[PDB]
RNA sequence: GCUUGAGUCUCGUAGAGGGGGGUAGAAUUCCAGGUGUAGCGGUGAAAUGCGUAGAGAUCUGGAGGAAUACCGGUGGCGAAGGCGGCCCCCUGGACGAAGACUGACGCUCAGGUGCGAAAGCGUGGGGAGCAAACAGGAUUAGAUACCCUGGUAGUCCACGCCGUAAACGAUGUCGACUUGGAGGUUGUGCCCUUGAGGCGUGGCUUCCGGAGCUAACGCGUUAAGUCGACCGCCUGGGGAGUA
RNA sequence: AGGAGGUAAAAAUGUUCA
């Protein structure tokens, strides 16, 4: 939101703008209201988390590689 | 990964600006509890100290100021 | 108390009166007042200037104080009163020195209250003070527009003005209506609002409740002949004309206004 | 009687007058047995974001004890005094003495 | 003319367009330049490229000024928002320090419901 | 919401002494008590209909304990409605 | 009579539980003024629309209304509907701890009564944004739709009404019994807090799964498992949840 | 390994029984 690295940089390396939103909240509230869909896709989300989770710990399956 | 309160308690206090600072980002944003590690009780405490810090300008609301 | 009646008679079963029970049901104060005769819209010459006034109730005149001069001196709110010339309610108040007097009274003002003029006013509804005390974003009522005038805006019911910013000599105040007036700061103005504000839910019913409140019958336009109104002539209800006053001035959108010399002071207009 | 922790801050410029305000507004608790535990006057630090205009202001603690009906005494003569600007009062917790 | 010595370049990067304008540290503009002018009509509109001669065209007309420094405040997501300051880098100034200035509410008015 | 002494006035009044608070007629003093101080409470808001559903949930664990008395002891029962005010 | 049912009292704990009153910051729109100039906005493309009267952009200041970013999590609370910026006042419920007390006061409940998203209706205010209807421009064989620019009711507040939702874990309520694993959350006791802890004991809650159960899917100690008490409800499809 | 920005204007219909 705010860099300088005062004198010698001569190059943007700004990655901390996407590091605290900038974008992932603009494209979030520029439309689609709802009210309802955040309760069902972010109830979505963490669902197909706990498996993706879940084989974390049952991929020791043998498979031959 | 670190502990605070959570061992050795205390009550997080809102006059507390040195390690009420911890939990802020530069954008003026309060750090989600699943990186710094703290306890849920801690945490909502921890944010009603920043929420009345903020209305008593002790922190800033965004680093546009 | 917003309380509708019973149809016992057709006329009767549409009157929604508006009745409060704190109101004096006695006599107002003999000394604050004197007789208040009926124009009936005639004016010097005796010709009817205003149409539709005539006959209602005969009535009295209760002197009441818009100045408000008294600086410092607490008084107390008496009883409630009913006025027949005003739109709200006129409070009876005793100050300390045995003066009684008749002011409007506020929307939280029951009886029994303690009120007070003057610059040494705390913040409270029902006093009275100068416009540079008196914070910004207040709600007031009964102010004047000329330092020690008397108190012209917002003075019927459930009626205020809101002071909207306040720049030096000058305060604007957001009237009634919309419009942005500004005006000087030494004008005093009353806290609070005025009360009885639920006087507009009050429905009259029959047609002889407007008789003895003043009112005349109207008369349409367009039921008159060419001879006497603009509109009419016709044979079958015609009208055929663009709306106008029986005076040939065009109504239904024409602004009337042309003072300019108080436009100074007017910043926005009304919308 | 509740304890209470309210902070207000006051106009910078006011701050050459603010002294005497303390030692008002305690009177009026004291006087109404309200008990006194701090009275922490900060100083004038800066305001991390504008109030209304001019940052930098005055802050005051007190941390009172007192019973419900002297402390909206004490927060109207906030909300009219605009010298005092942006107060706020707070909960029990059995009031403390030792931060700042 | 005046010969002002710094400025401030702000960035308008919307998703269909950039208008990038060079003012002073006081606010008042002196000169801009959009890719809706640089030619580019309606898909060309949006693109970075667009933004990188937006940067080239506002880095003229601002010749009579002549800033040396230039602070750059970049203001909505979209295609410009980053060849617009390279190409500003290029472009032969001073950038002293890039920040952004989104717009972010915090859950003001509401947003429409389009697109479908 | 009946202070801890306005709670252990009545206790040790309508039983045999503070030992006494688990007993029928300490019960239905006790819930009136909270009854008659939360009818202040209604008598203004009138919409504060969550924590209405708290009230009326003791009114009638008020009426259980009471047709419970009755049924159990008239004698009591008698004195106490006398002693409270209700019953009409 | 008695106590393991039920309920009460003393001490503490967590929470978007509820009602009322103030307050704050970002942003949107609008208004006034300065700088400055041909586009702006929109889309698959485009056009209507806004614009040399001088927009958009930028800076300063002001007015309003509504919603509360981050924290925020298959996290918490509530009977359900549902409720989250901050603070104050009034106030409900739930849980835990070591005890005392009353002594079956209980479970359920046709009819009855109350609460009951949204939309809608009435009276009176309010009205930024969003947006039915409507209009215009496109798309199209047509487009009274999808998309775009505008836009009224409505959405917000107070007081009444309506009583309906896929009001749904599509699973009625209370109570007892029947292998475990891993997390979340909130109390509690003991041990060396010897160091982000170790071992038991309660409530709520999520995922995976054993027996059994099921038409299968799946449920699986918060059961659709094994039983008990009461209530509501179903009897082929359509007609019709209509006359 | 863990998280953010970007990724399809238009295409209707198919007689009856077996």
């Amino acid at each position: 939101i705010k860099v300088r690295e005062n004198e010698p940089f001569d190059v943007a390396l700004r990655r901390f703008k996407r590091s605290c939103e900038k974008a992932g909240v603009l494209a979030e509230v520029r439309r689609r209201e709802f009210y309802e869909k955040p309760t069902t896709e972010r109830k979505r989300a963490k669902a197909s988390a706990v498996k993706r989770h879940a084989k974390k710990l049952a991929r020791e399956n043998a498979r031959r590689t | 990964f670190c502990r605070f309160t959570a061992e050795g308690v205390q009550e997080i206090d809102y006059k507390d600006i040195a390690t009420l600072k911890n939990y802020i980002t530069e954008s003026g944003k309060i750090v989600p509890s699943r990186i710094t590690g703290t306890r849920a009780k801690y945490q909502r405490q921890l944010a009603r100290a920043i929420k009345r810090a903020r209305y008593l300008s002790l922190l800033p609301y965004t680093d546009r100021h | 108390a917003v309380v509708k009646c019973k149809p016992t008679s057709p006329g009767r079963r549409h009157v929604v009166k508006v009745v409060n029970p704190e109101l004096h049901k006695g006599k107002p104060f003999a000394p604050l007042l004197e007789k208040n005769s009926k124009s009936g819209g005639r004016n010097n010459n005796g010709r009817i200037t205003t149409r539709h006034i005539g006959g209602g109730h005969k009535q009295a005149y209760r002197i009441v104080d818009f100045k408000r001069n008294k600086d410092g001196i607490p008084a107390v709110v008496e009883r409630l009163e009913y006025d027949p010339n005003r739109s709200a309610n006129i409070a009876l108040v005793l100050y300390k020195d045995g003066e009684r007097r008749y002011i409007l009274a506020p929307k939280g003002l029951k009886a029994g209250d303690q009120i007070q003029s003057g610059v040494d006013a705390a913040i409270k509804p029902g006093n009275t003070l100068p416009m540079r005390n008196i914070p910004v974003g207040s709600t007031v009522h009964n102010v004047e527009m000329k330092p020690g005038k008397g108190g012209q805006l917002a003075r019927s019911a459930g009626t205020y003005v809101q002071i909207v910013a306040r720049d030096g000599a000058y305060v604007t105040l957001r009237l009634r209506s919309g419009e942005m007036r500004k005006v000087e700061a030494d004008c005093r103005a009353t806290l609070g609002e005025v009360g009885n504000a639920e006087h507009m839910l009050r429905v009259l019913g029959k047609a002889g409740a407007a008789r003895w409140r003043g009112v005349r019958p109207t008369v349409r336009g367009t039921a008159m002949n060419p001879v006497d109104h603009p509109h009419g002539g016709g044979e079958g209800r015609n009208f055929g004309k663009h709306p106008v006053t029986p005076w040939g001035v065009q109504t239904k959108g024409k602004k009337t206004r042309s003072n300019k010399r108080t436009d100074k002071f007017i910043v926005r207009r009304r919308s | 009687m509740r304890h209470y922790e309210i902070v207000f801050m006051v106009h910078p410029d006011q701050s050459e007058q603010v002294p005497g305000m303390i030692e008002r507004y305690t009177a009026a608790i004291t006087g109404a047995e309200g008990k006194i535990h701090r009275l922490e006057d900060w100083g004038r630090r800066q305001l991390a974001y504008p109030i209304n205009k001019l940052h930098k202001a005055h802050y005051v603690l007190m941390n009172v004890e007192a019973p419900q009906e002297v402390i909206d005494e004490l927060e109207t003569t906030f909300r009219f005094n605009d010298a005092v600007i942006r107060s706020m009062v707070m909960r029990t917790k059995h009031a403390v003495t030792e931060a700042s | 003319r005046k010969q002002v010595s710094d400025g401030v370049a702000h960035i308008h990067a919307s998703f269909n367009n950039t208008i990038v304008t060079i003012t002073d540290r006081q606010g008042n503009a002196l000169g801009w330049a959009t890719a809706g002018g640089s030619g580019f009509r309606g898909s060309r509109k949006s693109t970075p490229f667009a933004a990188q001669v937006a940067a080239e065209r506002c880095a003229d007309a601002v010749k009579e000024y002549g800033i040396k420094n230039l602070e750059v405040m970049v203001k909505g997501p979209g295609p410009g928002r980053e060849s617009t300051i390279r190409a500003l880098n290029a472009a032969g100034f001073r950038i002293t320090n890039i920040t952004d200035v989104t717009p972010i509410p915090h859950n003001g008015c509401r947003p429409p419901k389009k697109r479908r | 919401s009946l202070s801890t002494e306005a709670t252990a006035k009545i206790v040790s009044e309508f039983g045999r002494d503070a030992n006494d608070t688990g007993s029928t007629e300490v019960q239905v003093a006790l819930l009136t008590a909270q009854i008659n101080h939360l009818q202040g409470h209604f008598a203004e808001h009138k919409k504060d209909h969550h924590s209405r559903r708290g009230l009326l949930r003791m009114v009638s664990q008020r009426r259980k304990l009471l047709d419970y008395l009755k049924r159990k002891d008239v004698a009591r029962y008698t004195q106490l409605i006398e002693r409270l005010g209700l019953r009409r």
